[PDB]
RNA sequence: CAAUUUU
RNA sequence: GAGAAUUUGGACAAACUUGGUCAUUUAGAGGAACUAAAAGUCGUAACAAGGUUUCCGUAGGUGAACCUGCGGAAGGAUCAU
RNA sequence: GGACUUUUACUUUGAAAAAAUUAGAGUGUUCAAAGCAGGCGUAUUGCUCGAAUAUAUUAGCAUGGAAUAAUAGAAUAGGAC
RNA sequence: AGGAUAGUGGCCUACCAUGGUUUCAACGGGUAACGGGGAAUAAGGGUUCGAUUCCGGAGAGGGAGCCUGAGAAACGGCUACCACAUCCAAGGAAGGCAGCAGGCGCGCAAAUUACCCAAUCCUAAUUCAGGGAGGUAGUGACAAUAAAUAACGAUACAGGGCCCAUUCGGGUCUUGUAAUUGGAAUGAGUACAAUGUAAAUACCUUAACGAGGAACAAUUGGAGGGCAAGUCUGGUGCCAGCAGCCGCGGUAAUUCCAGCUCCAAUAGCGUAUAUUAAAGUUGUUGCAGUUAAAAAGCUCGUAGUUGAACUUUGGGCCCGGUUGGCC
RNA sequence: CUCUUAAGGUAGCCAAAUGCCUCGUCAUCUAAUUAGUGACGCGCAUGAAUGGAUUAACGAGAUUCCCACUGUCCCUAUCUA
C-alpha cells in the first residue's frame, strides 16, 4: 500500500540465477530450404509414433 | 407478430423506436456523449508520458500473493492521478526516480484485469529507452 | 526540459536531482545563479520559484557497543523477540558500501573474507542470511539466538522487517 | 498534386486462425512443391476464391443476357487461354469445380520439372532466378509465372548462361586461373 | 417449552 | 472651371461601458454518502418449518441485523373432506 | 388547334445520375500491384485495331399496365348526351 | 407606394391589416459536425468513417468599412479599433507563413532554408520573359506489389519398393543421416563504358574483380487449456514472476528465470487505442418479455398505424414474333 | 459492568443576546478588519411548551457590507434674518 515494496525484494530471480554462455550449433537452413526441411520431417522420417504420432518425443 | 408494428407506412414509429431502445448498449453511449475524454486520462487515444512523483506497492487479494511493485505518476495534460504497473523480472532499479514515462492501456477497456487493484496503465518506455530492450538487455541504459 | 537545456547552456553548470528528493543547480560564483535563475523565469519556463539552501546527509550510528540492554514491551497475544546492537568499524564498512562484498555472494566467502583482516570470525554467515538496505546498507544481524522451533519465515519477515524502522 | 496511384492487396488469410488438418493440408501440398511461405498460397486461393465470388453471381444470372454470355464465355475463354482448365470443360459450372494444384501446374518452377528439364522442384527454384531460362526469348527470373498456353513450345534454357551455353559460366573465370596455373602453368 | 456459536 | 485642408447632416458601424439570460469549464474551509481487502469486535435475524413460516406496500420504534401493527400474496410447510 | 380526361401510390422502358476509385472485356508493365496501350508490313521513306461494358440508391423527367392500396360524382336530380 | 441594386423581393422606409411554423417534432441546446462523389468491413439487409489527391462553400490574427478595376468586401490592396507584436538617435516608422522551405510552442503524433521550366498547364504587349503552380531529387519498415538468405551429388551408415533364400544378407533403387568431400552456378555487392536526366544519382544493361557456414549471418512471439508446439533438465519456493480469461508459485512449477528441443508467422513480427464482422449481445430481413432483465393496476381517448367482401369474366377467329426439335 | 440519592443530554444548535480560557481555529470579504459572515464542538455553564429548530410579510428593534449622495472631513470661505 503506503511504501513496501522494499526494492531490495526486486527481481530477484533474474539475480540469482545461473546464466550459463549460450551455446554454439550450425546454421539451420532458412527461406524455402527450412520449409523444405519441415516438409519430410512429417511424413516422410516421422520417427517415434508411441501409439499413433507424437512430434518431439521427449526422452520417455 | 409480436408488438413492432408491420404497417408499411409506418417507418418512423420503428425509427424512433430503434434509436430510443439503443441508449441499452454497454459502448454506444461511450460513443456519441464523448465520456471517453471527460475521466480515462487521456485523450480518448493511446498514450501520454507522465513524470515519475515516487513509486509505491500493492500485494494483491487472494487467492493471489507476492507484491507487485507499481509506480506513481501524475500525467502531463489535465493533472489527473492515476497509476502505472512494471511488469518486468525487476527493472524497477531501471525506472528511476523523475523521469518522463511513457504509458499503456492494459487492453480490457480500462478495468483492471484481476488481481491488480488500483491500476489503469502499463509502461511501454521510461524516457524513450524501451525498456524491453534493457529487461532483456539487448541495450545499454542511455542518459536518464 | 528547461534546466535540461539549462544543464548544457553553460559548460560548468552542473544540474541534478539530489538524493534526498530535490532539484540541486550549482554556479560558479554568487550572481552567476541570479543572472541564470532570472534567466528561468525569462525565456524557459515562467513559473516563480522557490530559492532555498540545500539540505544533507543526516545518517546517524549507534555509539560504541549498547551495553545497556533492557526490555522492549511489544506485546500482541504473546510475541517476545527484542534486541541490543553494537557497531561494526569504519574499514569493513567501507568494505561493503563498495561491491566487494554484497549479496548473491558465496557463504565461504563472505564468511571467511569476513575473517581475513576484519577482525570477526568465520562464523557469521551461519549467523545471518545477507543484508540490507538494497543489499548494500550497513546493516547487519547476528543469530546468536538459541536452537529455533521450525521458523524459516524469519528470513524473509525480517528482511522484509528490517527496513523498517531503518529507513 | 499528380493522380493518386491505385493499388490491393491480394491475399486474405483465413478465418479460423490454426488448426492441425488446416495446417497439415498447407504443409504437404507446399512442400512438395517447397514454396516460399504462404504469402503465394494465400494469393492465388484469393483470385481463385474471388473468380468463383465473380462466377456464381452470373451462373445466378440465366443466359441470353449480356453478361453470362459475353464475360461469361471470356473469362472460361480466358481460363483455356492461360492453360489451367483443359478443352473439354467449356460448360460454365466447371470453373466452380477446379481447385488448387491447377493454378500450380502453370507457374514456372512446377511446369519446367514437368518437361523434364530441372531435376527438382528445388533446383527448379536455381533454374529460375539465377538469370537462367528464357521462355520465347525474353529472359525471367519470377516463378509465379501463369504461362499462357504458348511458351511451353518454345520454353528452353537461355542462349547465354551455361547448361545454355554461349559463355562458359564464371565460376571457371575463377577455376580458369584456378585451373590454368593449378594443373601446370 | 431452554438454544447460541463453531476461521 | 478645376480644386487641398476644414466642415453640417444621414447610414455602416469596429471598439468600449453597464445590465440580464443561457451554455461551458473551474477554485473553494467542511458536511453526508458509496465501494473495495479480509484479519477483526458484538450478536444470528436469512438458507431446514433457520428453530417466531416467509415475502410486498405502508406507519412506528429500534447499537445492530431487526421487531411490531395492518391489507395482501405463496416465490410454502396444505393441489384433498 | 379547340377540347379537358377524379387524384395518387406502384411497376416496365428510356433519358439523367461530372470524372477517377468499385466492378468488367481487351492488352506478356519479363510476372504482379499497375498503366491504357499497342500490334505487325518491305524495314526501299507504312498498314492498322483500340483506349470497351455495367452499376451508380432516393427526388424529378417522359413512357405502357390497371390486378393490387386509397380516391369521386345521378337522391331533392340545380343529373347526362 | 417609394427608394436601392445590375436585377424580382420586408432588401429599407411611410401607411394599413394580424398573421406565419408546430408531436409527420417547430423552437432551443450539443456536435472532438466543412457537404458530396468516396473509404474500411462483407451471405442478404448493414455498421462506422470521409480534415485531406476531385467538385462546391468559407477564411488569410479578430471583427468592421473601403477606392481602383469587367470581375475584389481582395488581405503576397488600403483605413480604423482590439490582441499581439519588430526596430531605433525616442523624433518616428514597420505588419499578418492556415503559399514553399525552416523554427517555436503543444502534443502520442508527422521530412529539405534541395534543384528546374526539361516535361503539364497558366500569365502578359506575347513564339524568347516568368511561375516554391507544377515537376526531378532528399528524409521516408504510412500503406502495397514481385521475391535472396542456396543448390546437386559422390562416399559411408540405417531402413524399406524390390527378385530371393538357413544368403553368415546378394542385387535394384528408395528415403533420411554425416564438418568426408566435390566440381558446378549466380546477385546481395563493388564498379569502366553505355543508358537515363534541365543536370546527376538509381534501376533496366553490362567490363573487370566477387560464397562454403564462422563467412556474403533473419528475426518477432510462444510451448496447462482456448491455442500448434517440452511430463526435457538446472536455479526460485505464496518469494521472485506470469497470466487478455480460467489459474499457476507454498521444496522436483509440463504456466516463473534460464539452457536445449519444438510450434508459429517470416522480411516483417508483437503491443496500445478507436472500430466492423464474429453479435440473431439491438434484430426491418432476425431478439426476449411464467420462473433467467422485462407485459403498463385497470379502463377511456385525439393522434399515428392497420382495417369484411363484391363493381368484366368466359371465350372463339385471324395475323405474324422468339427458342428447342424434325427422315 | 460499575458507583451518587432516580436516569444520565436523545432529535436539534452554537463562540449565538448564553464560551472567562478568547482577539478559540479554518475559509471568504478589504491594502489592513479584536467587527462580519459560513463551518467546526468533551459546550467554564446549549437543548426540547422553564419549549428546540426553521420560516414568506412587517418593524421609529440591534447589526455588517455594496450602489448612488453630500461641507461629516481635507479645508474652509461667504451671504441673509
Amino acid at each position: 500500500a503506503k511504501v513496501h515494496g522494499s526494492l531490495a525484494r526486486a527481481g530477484k530471480v533474474k539475480s540469482q540465477t545461473p546464466k550459463v554462455e549460450k551455446t554454439e550449433k550450425p546454421k539451420k537452413p532458412k527461406g524455402r530450404a527450412y520449409k523444405r526441411l519441415l516438409y519430410t520431417r512429417r511424413f516422410v522420417n516421422v520417427t517415434l509414433v508411441n501409439g499413433k504420432r507424437r512430434m518431439n518425443p521427449g526422452p520417455s | 407478430g409480436k408488438g413492432k408494428p408491420r404497417g408499411l407506412n409506418s417507418a418512423r414509429k420503428l425509427r424512433v423506436h430503434r434509436r430510443n431502445n439503443r441508449w441499452a448498449e454497454n459502448n454506444y453511449k461511450k460513443r456519441l456523449l464523448g465520456t471517453a475524454f471527460k475521466s480515462s486520462p487521456f485523450g480518448g487515444s493511446s498514450h501520454a508520458k507522465g513524470i515519475v512523483l515516487e513509486k509505491l506497492g500493492i500485494e494483491s487479494k487472494q487467492p493471489n500473493s507476492a507484491i507487485r511493485k507499481c509506480v506513481r505518476v501524475q500525467l502531463i495534460k489535465n493533472g489527473k492521478k492515476v497509476t502505472a504497473f512494471v511488469p518486468n523480472d525487476g527493472c524497477l532499479n531501471f525506472v528511476d526516480e523523475n523521469d518522463e514515462v511513457l504509458l499503456a492501456g492494459f487492453g480490457r477497456k480500462g478495468k483492471a484485469k484481476g488481481d491488480i487493484p488500483g491500476v489503469r496503465f502499463k509502461v511501454v518506455k521510461v524516457s524513450g529507452v524501451s525498456l524491453l530492450a534493457l529487461w532483456k538487455e539487448k541495450k545499454e541504459k542511455p542518459r536518464s | 526540459e528547461g534546466l535540461k537545456r539549462l544543464s548544457k547552456s553553460d559548460p560548468c553548470v552542473l544540474t541534478y536531482m539530489s538524493e534526498s528528493g530535490e532539484h540541486i543547480v550549482a554556479g560558479t560564483g554568487e550572481l552567476h545563479l541570479e543572472i541564470c535563475l532570472q534567466d528561468l523565469e525569462h525565456d524557459h519556463a515562467g513559473v516563480p520559484l522557490k530559492i532555498s539552501p540545500p539540505v544533507v546527509a543526516y545518517r546517524e550510528t549507534v555509539e560504541s557497543e549498547s551495553s545497556q540492554t533492557a526490555l522492549s514491551k511489544s506485546p500482541n497475544k504473546h510475541n517476545r523477540i527484542y534486541l541490543k546492537a553494537e557497531p561494526i568499524d569504519e574499514e569493513v564498512s567501507l568494505a561493503i558500501e563498495n561491491g566487494i562484498i554484497n549479496p548473491r555472494d558465496d557463504f565461504k566467502a563472505r564468511a571467511r573474507i569476513m575473517a581475513d583482516d576484519y577482525g570477526w570470525d568465520v562464523t557469521d554467515a551461519r549467523k545471518i542470511w545477507c543484508f540490507g538496505p538494497d543489499g548494500n546498507g550497513p546493516n547487519l544481524v547476528i543469530d546468536q539466538t538459541k536452537a529455533v522451533q521450525y521458523l524459516h519465515e524469519i528470513k524473509d519477515s525480517v528482511v522484509a522487517a528490517f527496513q523498517w524502522a531503518t529507513k | 498534386p499528380r493522380a493518386p496511384r491505385t493499388y490491393s492487396k491480394t491475399y486474405s488469410t483465413p478465418k479460423r486462425p490454426y488448426e492441425s488438418s488446416r495446417l497439415d493440408a498447407e504443409l504437404k501440398l507446399a512442400g512438395e512443391f517447397g514454396l516460399k511461405n504462404k504469402k503465394e498460397i494465400y494469393r492465388i486461393s484469393f483470385q481463385l476464391s474471388k473468380i468463383r465470388r465473380a462466377a456464381r453471381d452470373l451462373l445466378t444470372r440465366d443466359e441470353k443476357d449480356p453478361k453470362r454470355l459475353f464475360e461469361g464465355n471470356a473469362l472460361i475463354r480466358r481460363l483455356v487461354r492461360v492453360g489451367v482448365l483443359s478443352e473439354d470443360k467449356k460448360k460454365l459450372d466447371y470453373v466452380l469445380a477446379l481447385k488448387v494444384e491447377d493454378f500450380l501446374e502453370r507457374r514456372l518452377q512446377t511446369q519446367v520439372y514437368k518437361l523434364g528439364l530441372a531435376k527438382s522442384v528445388h533446383h527448379a527454384r536455381v533454374l529460375i532466378t539465377q538469370r537462367h531460362i528464357a521462355v520465347g526469348k525474353q529472359i525471367v527470373n519470377i516463378p509465379s509465372f501463369m504461362v499462357r498456353l504458348d511458351s511451353e513450345k518454345h520454353i528452353d534454357f537461355a542462349p547465354t548462361s551455361p547448361f545454355g551455353g554461349a559463355r562458359p559460366g564464371r565460376v571457371a573465370r575463377r577455376n580458369a586461373a584456378r585451373k590454368a596455373e593449378a594443373s601446370g602453368e
